């Protein structure tokens, strides 16, 4: 007694698989916070090999946004991924307004995609808009450096910002909890709207530890091993789930229906 | 990465929005449009029989809202009334081409708006067009060939022979040939099923060999024991709607059992919503 | 002696006549090309049939009308038929087929009947009767009776057969060129995927009733045409 | 030992003990590198306390160097100790020539000391010139931050600087020694000469860990292990204590008032008119 | 002394272990000045004070005027090296007209000051590889007349106190009696006090050696004997002196307070002597001179 | 009848010796001055008469000593009073029964130095042609025997080079006594009138924590030699003064 409405999701899935997939992930952070190692570990553990050095050599004379188009064949699904990362940021002699190239790249990608998909003769084209930016934070232990506060309060209406506690494996749970409370009190002295997962803030923000060496991929210290697989504060699974497994389509949806649309009603405003 | 769950991430969010579909049934009064469609959705709808004294073709455009295990479809059924029943044929397709044009128009003029919303919109475009053909038995009639002459470039038209219990099979096949040649006489490329996605293309390919279908519909359920199935009753026999030798109601119910519904949306948005824009939208700019 | 075989070119007139009179009136006839029947002209040909019955007439010729319908727009669409009947009625000095694929009397019925019912007595006939259920048959029969009554249309009017004929005026008919077999009754049948329809069954249709009415009231038609319509002619 | 002029060591010992002692140590580095904790752990966790907090608040709007005076009377010998701390250094958005207030402070101390020991009516007024400078280089790994590179090519000819790899508990030994060797390469490539502490495993710079929690009793308990400051195989806090406190204060003062104060005065008094 | 304390012993009481070792590695330098008449025993006093003959043919009584025999030696007992500088007057009191006696001595001392001071105002300072020659101690000999101080002795004592640290010693104590030595000592100390002559007072600040200095303060001036006539009194010792009525010994406290004199070198006050020259004599000369020096 | 002079630096112990010669005290109230005002003190004549007839019959001799001689830092011609005194005495006696007419002059020499301090040479070059000079090493209890003989030889040599006219003694036990007496010059003396115990008993002598120096022992010093020479040659000194010095003064300006 059914006509076949249930088959619509099956058609949607089978159609989307054939068309291929793309992604563009921004990683922003001062050097030495494990960005390259984390990004290499996340995706199949193959990128930034000594054949292609990348920002591991922190060239600080100039900042030059360097993406990397890579192709991954997950069994039968094609993912064309880019990791937009800025070599050299917030570490040189001066760092005032040291974020203009980043917002430059983001707005340029928005504008170029809008050009691609707004002409009369438009067709199917690649997509190069960034979907989410992971902003690393060093574990100072007292609050947030004013550069991070300016980065939040400035570039937050344009791209999904996810604050990470870079190298969380150098903190104590009591001071880590007080650090979390302090940062989410300065988040309400300076009102900031981070990307909130749909529906609790106590076990936020995400803190991550990354590595490449196998030992369980974990780092070795004289007093043993620092691991990545846990749930207390070295949470290398909550990010890999609430970024890839669960909400990544929601990331695209919120970039489009909010961010990309905010720009589209900004450049078309007058 | 081990996370291939990207294709599932958007399936689970569309059902939250709900689905929207549309259907255009074109055929002169009396062929059994409302009856066939009520049987197709196995539901009783609001379409009462019309009158032969309708001076001008009108569009019912009756909307509904059905349900299934998870999906909440918002149907929008549009059917011609008083079509092809007077002495006028070269001016018959106008009120059934202006309809598809005006259904393009609203979505278009909302696509170019400044503070536009697209996550939740009720697309009113016509997504498919069944075409009932009278079961005459020599070749396609005048109005039929003229209508498929200048309609195939707007919707994924599908030719089906209605009231197909008054044509012998030993003759029917010849009719098929004697119509398909006319299809390639004017050379009209009626909807070709994809036959490109190697996962499922051969079903579409064999569907295209029997592309001129045959259908019948009635809201009376007669034979029992097996089940309460719907059929046809005459003092000399009974007609089974899904016997695969009387009528092809199942073969037409392959756009509804959804071998290809999303393909119809894609071809509407990329091969009929484009020729209306790649060429016809050149009024302003880029010349 | 006047009759017509007028239909929408596909109701089944050819096989109906060929099985009614056991003829092959068109040994070499081809259906007009589909791409060629845009401006489908209407043309009339001749006939040559000898009738064998209890009474034998000199000869019988039917007014074959290829291309009467299938018109993008009937400009004239009525000229050659009335011309031929007027000429046939001047030398001295009628079946109308309703399609079953409709709610009742489609347009072109009121015009044609209103035009010719004062010229020759008309015999309504529903072609392709094997697609109408009995409830729908009665519904459409009542509807057409009301329609002919509403706009003042007069058609026609032991005695048990007379009452039966006068109680079902719009005869339901089929035509069957080739004899096919069914349940031991094999006389001019048509094959369907659910078996065979038999033309001469009194319950499926009223073909033999039409044949008896025509073959017995030929004198009636001749006299009404020679006394009533002849006075109105001049 | 019959004529007995060999009793000079005893005499100078007694006079020094009776006179008293003083010292002044300065710490610089990016705020949040664990400096106040290390200072407390050095002189047994009594200088900075919730009664008087140091650079933990880190008011970085204006980097005004602060100094704290403590009196310690451990073994019958009482010195007055001056901890010199920099609130706001390097943390803010701009780190352009941020070292200037430190230079101002040290050179003003030199000038006031010179005014002390140049008047006719000179006396035994306390000396304040900073004797030791501890720099906390962040343990970023594979490279030296340019800010500190330009820091230690300017002040190294004014005060004894001993570079310290702060929070060195976060470096695997292989990367630790590779980073140290690269620091030597960028030192002996940019012509940098630093205090030589008059080896192989204890190759300068030195690594320090500063803890205040009483567990394991200065130590830190991470949810994966323990970090202890006394053991020498994990870190090298005791090495810094040996060649900073117990052994080389006198040499530090000698080099300060023999090679640095001497150069400051051979600059000034050779440029005076 | 309510202060902020520590907990564990930081490794703290090791400053007067770094300062001590720094000075040993660079040796010490000392300067003694022997002031007294010719023939009193100055050269023999130093010979029996440092247990080694140094030099010295006795000054002729035909010396036209007092000069200064200055001599720097490199003695070393153990682990300690002294640049010693003995500065003995020659001809002091030889001639008759002794009114112009002390000047050739006193100027000498002042001259030595300049050396040290000449390296201070000089900008190419090297004060760590430097060997000053300032007179550090002044041992002043007094002839045992028995009545009072001789006139030249009084005048030199009064007009040389405020330059270098003086210790007055009674030379040749083989002449006066202890029955009369007490009255001699009382009279000479009384006229020292009456004439405002402020002898070196041993320090009474520190409490480790407070009362040893306190008691040695009341024994001034000392009576001393010095010789090298190698006489063995029954056991190993030579520093004695023969006489037809009985030998005299030097290292006994009954006869002469020789050890009470050596308690300015052997243990207690000689680093303090260096510091005191550096802090109350040198500074006084700086006060009196940096008013013609045109420097503030 | 007789008169004797003693001269020397103040503090050498000459009052005590001249007391020990005559077993008497003859300076009742004398206050030894303080160092503060003897800076530039002068020299006077202290002549005291005392009666002794130990060897002769009646010799109420007077002893003359000069307090404050050479004590001042600069001798402001300290030879004036003594030479004036001797000349005055010769002119007074030769006015002629003898009043004083000083016959012998002891000169005490400090033993601390290395020999004749140039003032001693000055005095013995100024006076040696007027009176009988007798050199006597005062405080002879501070000289070791070897330094004693070296000092004796250097005194003799500084006599020879400056040609000092020391009074040689005029030439069977008498011969041996004169030989030893003329060999032992200059003499050594120790004076002490504090009667202090010794080996025999109750003798004159000084006391030190190391010894008890006596006086009449001719081995400790030559005190008894000096006394016996003076007593025996009283007459010879008178004769030499009469026949070589007074005659010379009469031959010279009168
Ligand atoms: N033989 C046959 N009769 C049918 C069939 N479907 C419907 N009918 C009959 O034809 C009549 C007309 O059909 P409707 O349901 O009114 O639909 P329609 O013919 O398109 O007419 P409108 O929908 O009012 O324009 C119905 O009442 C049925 O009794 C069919 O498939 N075969
Ligand atoms: N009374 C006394 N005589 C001494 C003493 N020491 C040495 N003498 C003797 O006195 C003489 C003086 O010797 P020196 O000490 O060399 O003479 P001086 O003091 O150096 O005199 P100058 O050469 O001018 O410096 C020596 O020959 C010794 O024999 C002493 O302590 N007391
Ligand atoms: N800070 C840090 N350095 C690492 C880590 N793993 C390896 N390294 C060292 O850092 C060098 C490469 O640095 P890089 O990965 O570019 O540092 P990043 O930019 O912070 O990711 C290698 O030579 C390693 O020795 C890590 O997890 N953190
Ligand atoms: N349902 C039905 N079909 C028929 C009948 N007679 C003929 N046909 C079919 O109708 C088709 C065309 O008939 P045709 O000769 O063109 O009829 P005409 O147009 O009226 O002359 C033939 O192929 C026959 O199979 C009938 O009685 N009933
Ligand atoms: N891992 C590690 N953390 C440290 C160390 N020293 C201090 N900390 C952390 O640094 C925090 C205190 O920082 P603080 O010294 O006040 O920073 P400052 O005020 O800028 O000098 C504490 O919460 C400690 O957890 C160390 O040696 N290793
Ligand atoms: N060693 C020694 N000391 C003497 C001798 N005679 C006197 N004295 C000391 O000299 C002091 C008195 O000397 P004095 O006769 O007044 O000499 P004057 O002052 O020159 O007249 C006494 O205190 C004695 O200690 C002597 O023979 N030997
Ligand atoms: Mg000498």
């Amino acid at each position: 007694g059914y006509v076949g409405f249930a088959n619509l999701p099956n058609q949607v899935y089978r159609k989307s698989v054939k068309r291929g997939f793309e992604f563009t992930l921004m990683v922003v952070g001062e050097s030495g916070l494990g960005k390259s190692t984390l990004i290499n570990s996340l995706f199949l553990t193959d990128l930034y090999s000594p054949e292609y050095p990348g920002p591991s050599h922190r060239i600080k004379k100039t900042v030059q946004v360097e993406q990397s188009k890579v192709l991954i064949k997950e069994g039968g699904v094609q993912l064309l991924l880019t990791i937009v990362d800025t070599p050299g940021f917030g570490d040189a002699v001066d760092n005032s307004n040291c974020w203009q190239p980043v917002i430059d790249y983001i707005d340029s990608k928005f504008e170029d995609y809008l050009n691609a998909e707004s002409r009369v003769n438009r067709r199917q084209m690649p997509d190069n808009r960034v979907q989410c930016c992971l902003y690393f934070i060093a574990p100072s232990g007292h609050g947030l450096k004013p550069l991070d506060i300016e980065f939040m309060k400035r570039l937050h209406e344009k791209v999904n910002i996810i604050p990470l506690i870079a190298k969380a494996d150098t903190l104590t749970p009591e001071e880590c909890q007080q650090f979390k409370k302090q940062i989410m009190k300065e988040i309400q002295e300076h009102k900031i709207k981070i990307y909130e997962f749909p529906e609790i803030k106590d076990r936020l923000p995400l803190a991550v530890v990354g590595s490449n060496t196998i030992i369980v991929r974990g780092r070795q210290y004289p007093w043993g091993v620092a691991e990545v697989e846990n749930g207390e504060h070295c949470d290398f699974t909550i990010l890999r789930n609430m970024l890839i497994r669960t909400h990544m389509q929601d990331l695209k949806d919120v970039t489009n229906n909010v961010h990309y649309e905010n720009y589209r009603s900004r450049k078309l405003a007058a | 990465v081990g996370f291939d769950s990207l294709p599932d991430q958007l399936v689970n969010k569309s059902v939250s929005q709900g689905f929207c579909f549309n259907i255009l049934c074109v055929g002169e009064t009396g062929l059994g449009k409302s009856t066939l469609m009520d049987t197709l959705f196995n539901t009783k709808f609001e379409g009462e029989p019309a009158t032969h004294t309708q001076p001008g073709v009108q569009l019912q455009s009756n909307t509904y809202d059905l349900q299934e295990s998870n999906v909440r479809l918002k149907l929008t059924i549009v059917s011609t009334v008083g079509f092809g029943d007077q002495i006028n044929k070269e001016d018959s397709y106008k009120p059934i081409v202006e309809f598809i044009d005006a259904q393009f128009e609203a979505y278009l003029q909302e696509e170019l708006k400044i503070r536009r919303v697209l996550h939740t919109y009720h697309d009113s475009r016509i997504h498919v067009c069944l075409y009932f053909i009278a079961p005459t038995g020599h070749s396609l009639k005048s109005l039929d060939l003229v209508t498929m002459k200048k309609l195939d470039s707007k919707v994924n038209i599908i030719p089906i022979i209605a009231k197909a219990d008054a044509i012998s099979k030993s003759e029917l096949t010849k009719f098929k040939i004697k119509i398909t040649s006319e299809l390639v006489s004017n050379g009209v490329q009626i909807y070709q099923f994809p036959t490109d996605d190697e996962s499922v293309a051969e079903i579409n390919g064999t569907m295209n060999a029997h592309l001129p279908f045959a259908v019948i519909g009635s809201t009376e359920e007669l034979k029992i024991g097996n089940k309460m199935m719907r059929a046809r009753q005459y003092p000399w026999g009974t007609v089974q709607v899904e016997n695969e030798a009387h009528c092809d109601f199942v073969k037409l119910r392959e756009m509804l059992i959804r071998v290809n519904m999303e393909d119809l949306r894609e071809q509407t948005h990329t091969r009929h919503y484009e020729l209306y824009r790649r060429c016809k939208l050149e009024e302003m700019g880029f010349k | 002696f006047t009759l017509m075989v007028v239909g929408e070119s596909g109701l089944g007139k050819s096989t109906l006549i060929n099985s009614l009179f056991l003829t092959d009136l068109y040994p070499e006839r081809v259906i007009p090309g589909a791409a060629e029947k845009i401006e489908r002209t209407v043309q009339i040909e001749a006939s040559t049939v000898e009738i064998e019955e209890r009474g034998v007439k000199l000869r019988l010729t039917v007014v074959d009308t290829p291309g009467y319908g299938d018109a993008i727009n009937c400009r004239d669409c009525f000229k050659t038929i009335i011309s031929y009947i007027d000429e046939q009625f001047e030398r001295y000095l009628c079946f109308y087929f309703i399609s079953p694929f409709g709610h009742g009397l489609k347009p072109l019925d009121v015009a044609f009947m209103k035009a010719i019912h004062n010229k020759v007595n008309i015999v309504p006939v529903i072609a392709k009767a094997d697609t109408l259920t009995l409830k729908e048959r009665e519904r459409l029969k009542k509807r057409i009776l009301d329609e002919i009554e509403e706009h003042n249309i007069k058609i026609y009017h032991f005695k048990e057969q007379t009452r039966l004929l006068k109680a079902s005026i719009p005869f339901s008919v089929v035509g069957s060129n080739q004899l096919i077999e069914a349940k031991g009754k094999k006389v001019r049948g048509r094959l369907y995927p659910w078996g065979v329809v038999e033309v001469e069954n009194p319950e499926h249709n009223d073909f033999l009733k039409l044949r008896t009415m025509l073959i017995t009231h030929m004198q009636d038609l001749q006299e009404v045409t020679q006394d009533l319509h002849y006075e109105n002619f001049r």
